[PDB]
């Protein structure tokens, strides 16, 4: 002998939420930009020369 | 009587006690059942420990 049991409706599960997502794009390493480091090198020569 | 037959085969000693009083079923806290009504009649279904 057993108890008996009825099956309700179902209770609602929990709702899962999906999502669409886009990365960011990466920085880009600056070209390189250059300094004409002998010119000032020459010029405090000369200015000390004088 | 089938209890102790059983016991017998799985090498326990048989239920056995001294003094006076009497053997009978009882739940987990001690309780014993009723003598007089039936086991529909009492709370026991199908699995329960006695």
């Amino acid at each position: 002998m057993k108890r008996g049991f009825a099956r309700p409706t179902p209770e609602k599960p929990p709702v899962i939420k999906p999502e669409n997502i886009v990365l960011s794009t990466p920085l880009s390493i600056p070209p390189p930009e250059g300094k004409p480091w002998w010119l000032i090198v020459v010029g405090v020569v000369v200015v000390g020369l004088l | 009587k089938v209890v102790n037959s059983r016991l017998r085969e799985l090498g326990e000693a048989p239920l056995e006690a001294t003094g006076r009083g009497r053997w009978a079923l009882c739940l987990v806290d001690g309780a014993p059942l009723r003598a007089t009504q039936s086991l529909t009649e009492q709370d026991v279904y199908d699995g329960d420990r006695l």
